């Protein structure tokens, strides 16, 4: 799930000095590390964003993410692909067709979620209606 | 300068080596299906990079106007 | 009792048909070899991405007993791990499996066993002459809490969606629903909607009586429920699945392109119908 | 929720007025607790309906029924809320929305929501899945929120013939289908039928 | 080298590399020179100091020079590459064999590097690569076309926008292009059936 | 009781391997009987390498004229198909199977191979029947299973085949319809070839006590995934390639016409029933869907 940065203060506050490591540009395994696993969390959650927007989201001037956001598709950790004409990011969609199997699959358990939870707690109206199949 | 796609000057050349390859003796009746032939092979390479090109940047590119390259490449949407 | 009970989580599970087969395969050839029932064991593979788990095959494991307690031997999980790990190299180490009630101190003395193997062992366990009118397979996963100043051992349990591949399920339709000589006339559309006609009697059997509980919780002496009739108020506004713009869009580009086909299909059928036609006239009738 | 009423729905009924005055803000307040059919139908809180606690009666209807747009509306009917109540409202508010309207454009969550841009509505979206209320995605460039799953806040009794009828209609879409492939299936074998006993007719001619 | 076929002056270097090597070494300082920027033009060497004779003369302080810039070709370090190129200017820019191959040699890593910048864009500011890259607009707007047109980069330009849209969506044009063929192939099939009967 | 068959009798089958009906009768085995499990794993196995060829090793046993398949299971060979007997790679990974199987329950003998067909219907190549011929001539009671991956889902039912080869000398009976099933141009020599050199076995499916009580239980909850089944993007590159070999088919008929085996329109009909009869069953299903839950109203 998406950590924001007022839990990364909440956290880097009950963190112990030595703990903060930085090295070549100053900043710590945390403020990247944390704010990377934002993006993968907000990945296929959406399925498209602005960067401006985005950026915004994660805490970070936009030009970062977009940014950040190319390597970890380029290094391979998440698939989509960069717009930087509009200033736009696609993620993880799979959409169209394949999502009607889904949403038909989503439905559909919960009516044996519903079917399960009626004979579990009415076993007489189970017995009811059990014989309403019979009968008709 | 073809193949470097240097084009305003490939024509440049090519034309005032006319002149001179029609007054031979062997290189006079081909002088048109060639020399022809060759600006339609770069109008064509100059192009297909492109998906969206600006013509009065392709028009002195090859010697001309922006009226004549729309009549050029008019007939050659067509046929080519 | 040594089972966990608490707001569990974790790990997300499916479950592959081939696997309950193996198992099933296993208990009645097991059951067979000593005119009794056994508690057979085994082990489960699949695959594992983040935190959802799909187990696809099972096979199994040797086992002998110290005293009362169930000693996996190792030494050929090892060897089955060799074996394994070729056919299936992509496959990895999920959990295992067994028969009988639910669970126990004996199979918790095992999941210790299976716990020195790898770091998050799944669980099943199978009743085969079940009292349920529902499935007897239920899986859990290991879970340690303070049990009056003493960290031990539980059971979480989970739930399990059933597996999809359209060549499996086929598997499943065959042996399920059996053509032992119930098809003359091929009819084609007789063998194909076969699958939906008895599917959807499914559906429709297990709607109406929702429904019915509807109707009489409304009109009373039948019990009265909110975190039941809850649900339901969600499930049917739940509906109109997709009715977005694209959606059907995409729905009727997949039809055009289906009806292309035919229509291509249609015209050879036509024009084999009329080659039929011509050759016949142009014999008969012409002299060549 | 499951564990949230039944340690705040023993102390609902070991409880006077004053007592549920208290404890009413405390249920609303406390994020997993997004059901109210309880709550609401207790013996102990309908003596407070119309009573000298009538405002914190009105507000433990709203979270029960209503949504924020009727917040709003008795802002002073009401007792005051603070953001994390207004939020929880704000998440119910758009579940409502969801259930009948499944495709969601954005401008509809400011509305109905009162509230001031995307990068709100977003977050708020968030915490409504992250609280396992919804299930979705959003659609920036398209301005869309698309709802796979939604939770159902209410149980009406005063509308659970809106709820039996959308159940009948599917029941009656079974039979729709049900019946509709018998005569399609029976059709297929009768032209299978119509083309076997019609091809022996041209074989025998044969004969002669 | 002069004649651009590298791999005919790579294998000549190594051998007339190993008669210094014997004997007097007045030019085997600068054979080598000529052996690692055969490797580097040969486009695929990146292979020098790995060798057999350059093992113990590859820390030799006057070829030094050339050992910082194969790593930051075989690495595709731009920056590194051409600061090396101002430092050691005396080293390598003075020399006529390697100032003629250093635009060459420079190129050959710009599209290196350009084509995983782009991978993962679909449409991009040519404003951007230059920046990127560090190259005046008309030069990248030149050398994106040359890849384009011996179809390495897989892309086209939008001229008049300043950028690049990329060459990427990708559908199912099997299915289409495969009942193309049903389909010519029943227009001349009935018709020989048509020209049977009369 | 239904557990007639799991049973396994051992001191039975080694009587019949010393008794050899076999070696008297050249046709002796017409039937195969296949198990519950065996089925599921064999079809998975096929599918799982999809594109390509894959075989592995079955386990039964003899009753009859019936070649009984209990349980099966995998080899990790490769170039089934382009080489004859591919087996041999993994010569380890059959005894060294059976000998750990045997400790854990399944006591079941060699009983034949199976390999995957995907796209092109169930038969023996030339190159199948190489293997298959040498198979019976030493490890006796060993039967050549087959199955299309394939064509099993677009056909929308279980695409199989069980066969066993003839001498080389002794040439078949007279009686022989055997159903057609279209073949890829590129292979139909291959096939044409050696496809009258060997029979067929009439092939039924069987089912324990338990297995069945199971599957029915499993059925409470199956239902759903048959009206969320699709066999479109599922198997799309069998359609879009089945074309490719109607075009050709066609192409050579037309032309037969004219100037220049006997009538490849009529086969090229068929094929192009075929291949669209399961494009139109596919959009049966999909129509279903579309009727079913989204036409309910708010
Ligand atoms: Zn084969």
């Amino acid at each position: 799930r998406i950590i924001r940065g007022n839990q990364l203060q909440e956290f880097a506050a009950m963190l112990m000095p030595h703990q903060k490591a930085t090295t070549a540009d100053g900043s710590s395994i945390l403020d990247r590390a944390v704010i990377e696993h934002n993006l993968l969390s907000a990945s296929k959650l959406y399925n498209n964003i602005t960067f401006e927007e985005l950026g915004a989201l994660l805490e970070i001037p936009a030009a970062k993410a977009e940014k950040i956001a190319s390597q970890m598709i380029t290094e391979g950790r998440m698939n989509g692909f960069i717009d930087q004409i509009d200033g736009i990011v696609h993620f993880e969609t799979r959409e169209a067709l394949p999502t009607w199997d889904k949403q038909i699959q989503s439905l559909c358990f919960q009516v044996n979620n519903l079917l399960e939870k009626i004979s579990q707690t009415a076993p007489e109206w189970t017995a009811q209606a059990m014989e309403a199949q019979m009968a008709q | 300068k073809f193949y470097e796609s240097k084009y305003a000057s490939c024509l440049k050349m090519l034309d005032e080596m006319k002149d001179n390859l029609l007054l031979d003796m062997y290189l006079a009746p081909h002088v048109r299906t060639l020399y022809t032939q060759i600006r339609n092979r770069a109008l064509i390479q100059y192009f297909s990079p492109y998906v969206s090109a600006d013509m009065h940047r392709m028009a002195a590119a090859f010697n001309t106007t922006v009226a004549a390259l729309e009549d050029e490449l008019t007939q050659l949407i067509l046929e080519g | 009792s040594v089972m966990a009970c608490g707001v569990t989580g974790s790990v997300s599970v499916a479950l592959h048909p081939l696997v309950i087969l193996n198992i099933s395969d296993h208990w009645i050839r097991m059951r067979s070899q000593e005119g009794r029932p056994v508690q057979v064991i085994g082990a489960l593979i699949g695959k594992q991405e983040g935190r959802n788990i799909e187990v696809m095959n099972s096979f199994e494991l040797l086992s002998h007993t110290v005293e009362e307690k169930i000693i996996i031997d190792k030494e050929y999980y090892y060897t089955k791990e060799e074996q394994f790990k070729q056919v299936f190299k992509e496959l990895e180490f999920l959990g295992w499996y067994t028969t009988g009630g639910p669970p126990d101190p004996s199979d918790i003395h095992v999941h210790k066993q299976v716990c020195e193997i790898i770091e998050s062992p799944l669980f099943l366990k199978l009743n085969p002459m079940t009292k349920h009118t529902d499935l007897p397979v239920s899986v859990f996963e290991s879970v340690i809490d303070i049990i009056n100043g003493e960290a031990t051992m539980l059971f979480a349990e989970l739930t399990y969606t059933l597996a999809t591949e359209e060549a499996e399920r086929i598997g499943v339709d065959h042996v399920a629903r059996m053509t032992a000589t119930g098809s003359g006339e091929n009819s084609t559309v007789a063998e194909h909607l076969i699958a939906q006609h008895s599917a959807i009697k499914m559906l429709h059997s297990r709607v109406k009586l929702i429904l019915e509980y509807v109707k009489a919780s409304e009109a009373g002496e039948v019990p009265f429920n909110h975190e039941i009739l809850r649900e339901a108020y969600a499930l049917c506004h739940c509906l109109p699945v997709l009715s977005t713009d694209k959606f059907k869009t995409d729905f009727y580009d997949q039809c055009n392109d289906v009806g292309l086909m035919a229509y291509l299909g249609t015209i050879t059928k036509t024009c084999n119908t009329m080659n039929q036609f011509v050759n016949k006239f142009n014999v008969l009738y012409d002299r060549q | 929720t499951g564990q949230n009423q039944e340690q705040f729905l023993l102390l609902a009924k070991s409880a006077k007025g004053a007592a549920l005055a208290t404890l009413i803000h405390q249920v609303l307040e406390a994020p997993g607790v997004y059901v109210f059919g309880e709550l609401l139908d207790m013996p102990n809180v309908r003596e407070l309906a119309e009573s000298d606690f009538a405002s914190t009666f009105r507000l433990l209807t709203v979270f029960a029924y209503g949504t924020y747009a009727d917040y709003l509306a008795e802002a002073r009917n009401l007792p005051p809320l603070t953001e994390a109540q207004k939020n929880k409202l704000r998440h119910l508010s758009v579940v409502t929305l969801a259930a009948k309207v499944k495709c969601i454009p954005y401008a509809v969550l400011l509305e109905a929501l009162a509230l001031r841009n995307v990068r709100q509505l977003e977050d708020l979206v968030i915490e409504a899945v992250y609280a396992d209320v919804l299930r979705g995605s959003l659609d920036q460039r398209n301005q869309r929120l698309e709802v796979d799953y939604s939770i159902g806040r209410d149980i009406q009794r005063q509308d659970l013939s809106a709820i039996a009828r959308t159940l009948q209609e599917w029941c009656v879409g079974c039979e729709v289908v049900l019946s509709g492939i018998e005569e399609q299936v029976s059709r297929a074998n009768q032209h299978k039928e119509q083309q076997l006993g019609l091809k022996q007719q041209i074989e025998s001619e044969v004969a002669n | 080298l002069r004649e651009g076929e590298f791999e005919k002056a790579h294998t000549d270097f190594f051998e007339a590399f190993k008669n210094y090597d014997e004997s007097g070494s007045p030019r085997r300082t600068t054979c080598l020179k000529y052996l690692v920027l055969a490797n580097m033009l040969m486009k695929s060497g990146i292979n020098p100091f790995d060798s057999q004779e350059a093992k113990p003369y590859k820390n030799d302080p006057e070829i030094l020079a050339m050992t910082n810039l194969v790593s930051a070709y075989q690495n595709n370090d731009i920056t590194e590459f051409e600061k090396i190129l101002k430092t050691n200017h005396s080293n390598i820019m003075d020399d006529p064999f390697i100032r003629e191959h250093i635009e060459e040699l420079l190129r050959n890593i710009r599209t290196q590097v350009l084509i995983k910048l782009i991978k993962p864009y679909t449409r991009i500011h040519i404003p951007f690569i230059s920046k990127e890259l560090n190259i005046d607009v008309a030069d990248v707007e030149s050398l994106l076309v040359q890849c384009i047109l011996d179809n390495t980069i897989h892309g086209r330009i939008d001229q008049v926008n300043q950028l690049l849209e990329l060459d990427h969506q990708k559908r199912g044009g099997a299915r289409y292009t495969a009942l193309d063929k049903w389909t010519n192939q029943l227009n001349s099939l009935n018709q020989a059936v048509v020209s049977k009967l009369a | 009781s239904i557990d007639e068959i799991y049973k396994y009798d051992k001191k039975q089958q080694q009587e019949i391997l010393a008794a050899k009906p076999w070696t008297k009768d050249h046709h002796y085995f017409k039937y195969c009987k296949i198990s519950a499990l065996a089925l599921l794993k064999m079809v998975m196995h096929a599918r799982s390498g999809g594109n390509l060829e894959v075989m592995g090793l079955m386990l039964g046993k003899v009753d009859g004229e019936t070649m009984i398949i209990m349980d099966s299971f995998a080899l990790p060979v490769e170039g089934t198909e382009t080489r004859v007997n591919a087996q041999a790679a993994a010569y380890e990974y059959m005894a060294a199977y059976i000998e750990n199987a045997k400790q854990v329950g399944r006591l079941e003998n060699a009983i034949g191979w199976y390999h995957s067909h995907p796209g092109y219907g169930c038969w023996l190549s030339g190159i199948d029947v190489s293997t298959q011929m040498l198979n019976q001539q030493f490890q006796e009671p060993f039967v050549a299973v087959v199955i299309d991956p394939t064509r099993t889902i677009s056909a929308g039912k279980v695409n199989l085949g069980a066969f066993r080869t003839y001498p080389k000398g002794y040439k078949p009976p007279d009686e022989g319809p055997s159903e057609y099933q279209t073949i890829p141009l590129n292979k139909i020599e291959d096939f044409g070839v050696h496809c009258k050199q060997y029979y067929a076995l009439e092939v039924s499916y069987f089912k324990s006590s338990l297995d069945r009580k199971l599957l029915e239980l499993l059925w409470n909850k199956y239902w759903v995934n048959t009206l969320s089944s699709s066999s479109l993007l599922t198997n799309a590159d069998y359609t879009t390639g089945q074309v490719f070999d109607l075009s050709e088919k066609l192409e050579q008929s037309e032309a037969q016409l004219g100037r220049g085996s006997e009538d490849k329109l009529a086969k090229a009909t068929r094929d192009s029933c075929k291949t669209t009869i399961e494009a139109i069953h596919g959009l049966m299903s999909q129509v279903i869907k579309d009727k079913l839950f989204n036409q309910i109203n708010i």
